[PDB]
C-alpha cells in the first residue's frame, strides 16, 4: 500500500459484498463506524463504494 | 351572474383554510436538523443510543 500522500482510491460497484464476515475477523486493531451499525451494514443496499 | 368576484369573503376564507392545511402538511419533510427527513430509513440505518 503507498504512503498517506499517496493514497490508493479505487471504486467497488455491481457485486453483492458480505461484510459479516469481514467484521467477524479479529485481526482489525480498530473498527469504528459512524452514521450505519456494523451490524445492520448486511441489508442496506447502496450506489457504489 | 355576469359579474364575478362578488363573493371574495367565502373564497378568502376557503382559500385561508387551504393554505394553511397544505403549508402544515408540507412542513412534514424538513429535516429539522437531523440526517433524513423519513423516520423509517432513521430506524432501518441507525442503532438506537
Amino acid at each position: 500500500f503507498a504512503s498517506v500522500y499517496a493514497w490508493n482510491r479505487k471504486r467497488i460497484s455491481n457485486c453483492v459484498a458480505d461484510y459479516s464476515v469481514l467484521y467477524n475477523s479479529a485481526s482489525f486493531s480498530t473498527f469504528k463506524c459512524y452514521g450505519v451499525s456494523p451490524t445492520k451494514l448486511n441489508d442496506l443496499c447502496f450506489t457504489n463504494v | 351572474s355576469s359579474t364575478a368576484s362578488a363573493l371574495g369573503k367565502l373564497q378568502d376564507v376557503v382559500n385561508q383554510n387551504a393554505q394553511a392545511l397544505n403549508t402544515l402538511v408540507k412542513q412534514l419533510s424538513s429535516n429539522f436538523g437531523a440526517i433524513s427527513s423519513v423516520l423509517n430509513d432513521i430506524l432501518s440505518r441507525l442503532d438506537p443510543p
